[PDB]
C-alpha cells in the first residue's frame, strides 16, 4: 500500500482540536485529497492540494503538505460530534486522465459528548401492551461506561448511543435492553455489563 | 449531479441484477466501488470515457458498460449473497488549478438473499417514558422498536406534531441481528427521542415513529399466503400524557 494513515482510530471530547496523519510513496506525486465518509454514506472531498501548495482550508477542516517528506496533516478545529467518521487520505500520481487515486484505509474518529453531570439510570419504559415487548433503558451514564451484550438470546441489548437535545444543549448515553419473556426484569437487564455503583434504580 | 438508481435492492439468489449510474457533468472518469459496512473502499471498476472499461484493484463477478459518457451501468448477471454489500459510483472531472475532483453518488444497498420468502417488514412499537425518568431528571424518553425486518434496508425517524426532528434522538448505527448464527437472520432496530417532561405532559404533543422498509417492488412475484413485503412505511404513535 502506497498511502498509509494513522492513528487506526481515536476518541478525542468535544470542542478539541485534533491532528490527523498521512504518509505515501507514490512517485510520481500529483495530487493529494482528504475525505469525509459518514456511515452508510459516500465519502466527501473535504481538501484537494498539489505540490504547488502547502495548505487547503475547508471551513473547520485544515489541510497541510508536505511533499518532500511525502506526508500530509488534517487538522480538525473545535471538534463536534458531527465529525465522527471515517477520515480517507487518497493521493494522485498524475494530473492527466491516464493517472490513478491511490486509497489510504482511513481514519476512524469518535467524538465523545462532554458529560459533566452524569446521573446512570435504569428505567423501565412503561409496556406497550400494543406489544408482548417490556423494555428497559440504561441512560445518563458517562462516555467510559461500556455496555456489554446480554447472556441470553431472547434479551437484545444495543450499544451506548449519544443523543444531543440542542436546545437544554444536553447530552446524554443511553442503551436499550428488550426481551418478551416473563423472566426479564430491569433490575437484571443490564446485568452482564459493568456499571457505576451510583446507578440509580427506581 | 451524479445519481443512482435503485437506493435498496433486494433479489433473489441467481437473479440479473443492473444498478444504474448516470451524471450530466460531461465527466469522463468514473468509478464503481464496493463497500460492507465498516470495512475499507475497494475499487472495483474504472473507465477512462466514452469506451473505456477496465478492472479495479478488486476482482468480481460484476461487469460494466461504457457505451456512453453519461452512464456506467453495473451488472451481476447472477446474483450470490456474497454480492451482498453497498455499491458506490463516482466520476471526476477537470475542475480548477490543474485537477480532478471526484464526485461520489448516493449509492445502492444491495442483498441478495437465498429466497424472496425470507423479506420481512419492520413491525414497529413505541414506547412511553417511564414516570421514574421524569420526576428524577425532569426529562422523558421514548424508545421506538423495529423489529422482525429483512433485509436490514430500513429508515427510522420522528416525527412531532408533523414535523420530523433530529435534536433529541439517537437510532442504532447498525441493527441487532434476531439471530447471529444465520445468514438471513431477521433484524431489530432501537431508536430513542428524548424531550422536556413539560413537553411529554402535554396531552396535545403528538409523537410518532416512523420505519420506511425497502422490499419487494410489484413487479417482484409472490406465492405466499402471508402479505407481500413491499417497500412501506410501518409506523407508531404516542400522544402526551398529563399524569
Amino acid at each position: 500500500n502506497q498511502v498509509e494513515q494513522s492513528p487506526q482510530s481515536l476518541i478525542i471530547l468535544e470542542g478539541k482540536n485534533c491532528t490527523l496523519q498521512c504518509n505515501y510513496t507514490v512517485s510520481p506525486f500529483s495530487n493529494l485529497r482528504w475525505y469525509k465518509q459518514d456511515t452508510g454514506r459516500g465519502p466527501v472531498s473535504l481538501t484537494i492540494m498539489t505540490f504547488s501548495e502547502n495548505t487547503k482550508s475547508n471551513g473547520r477542516y485544515t489541510a497541510t503538505l508536505d511533499a518532500d517528506t511525502k506526508q500530509s496533516s488534517l487538522h480538525i478545529t473545535a471538534s463536534q460530534l458531527s465529525d465522527s467518521a471515517s477520515y480517507i487520505c487518497v493521493v494522485s500520481d498524475r494530473g492527466s486522465t491516464l493517472g490513478r487515486l491511490y486509497f489510504g484505509r482511513g481514519t476512524q474518529l469518535t467524538v465523545w459528548p462532554d458529560i459533566q453531570n452524569p446521573d446512570p439510570a435504569v428505567y423501565q419504559l412503561r409496556d406497550s401492551k400494543s406489544s408482548d415487548k417490556s423494555v428497559c433503558l440504561f441512560t445518563d451514564f458517562d462516555s467510559q461506561t461500556n455496555v456489554s451484550q446480554s447472556k441470553d438470546s431472547d434479551v437484545y441489548i444495543t450499544d451506548k448511543c449519544v443523543l444531543d437535545m440542542r436546545s437544554m444543549d444536553f447530552k446524554s448515553n443511553s442503551a436499550v435492553a428488550w426481551s418478551n419473556k416473563s423472566d426479564f426484569a430491569c433490575a437484571n437487564a443490564f446485568n452482564n455489563s459493568i456499571i457505576p455503583e451510583d446507578t440509580f434504580f427506581p | 449531479d451524479i445519481y443512482q438508481t435503485p437506493r435498496y435492492l433486494v433479489i433473489g439468489t441467481g437473479k440479473k441484477i443492473t444498478l444504474e449510474c448516470s451524471q450530466t457533468m460531461g465527466h469522463d472518469k468514473m468509478y464503481w466501488y464496493q463497500q460492507d459496512p465498516g470495512m475499507e473502499l475497494h475499487l472495483i471498476h474504472y473507465s477512462y470515457g466514452v469506451n473505456s472499461t477496465e478492472k479495479g484493484d478488486l476482482s468480481s463477478e460484476s461487469t460494466v458498460s461504457r457505451i456512453r459518457t453519461e452512464h456506467f451501468p453495473l451488472t451481476l448477471e447472477s446474483a450470490r449473497p456474497s454480492h451482498t454489500s453497498q455499491y458506490l459510483c463516482a466520476s471526476s472531472g477537470l475542475r480548477d488549478r490543474g485537477l480532478y475532483e471526484q464526485y461520489f453518488g448516493p449509492g445502492t444497498r444491495l442483498t441478495v438473499t437465498e429466497d424472496l420468502k425470507n423479506v420481512f417488514p419492520p413491525e414497529v412499537a413505541v414506547f412511553e417514558p417511564s414516570e421514574a425518568e421524569i420526576s428524577h431528571t425532569q426529562k422523558a424518553t421514548l424508545v421506538c422498536l423495529a423489529t422482525g425486518f429483512y433485509p436490514d434496508h430500513v429508515e427510522l425517524s420522528w416525527w412531532v406534531n408533523g414535523k420530523e426532528v433530529h435534536s433529541g434522538v439517537c437510532t442504532d448505527p447498525q441493527p441487532l441481528k434476531e439471530q447471529p448464527a444465520l445468514n438471513d437472520s431477521r433484524y431489530a432496530l432501537s431508536s430513542r427521542l428524548r424531550v422536556s417532561a413539560t413537553f411529554w405532559q402535554n396531552p396535545r404533543n403528538h409523537f410518532r415513529c416512523q420505519v420506511q422498509f425497502y422490499g419487494l417492488s410489484e413487479n417482484d412475484e409472490w406465492t405466499q399466503d402471508r402479505a407481500k413485503p413491499v417497500t412501506q412505511i410501518v409506523s407508531a404513535e404516542a400522544w402526551g400524557r398529563a399524569d
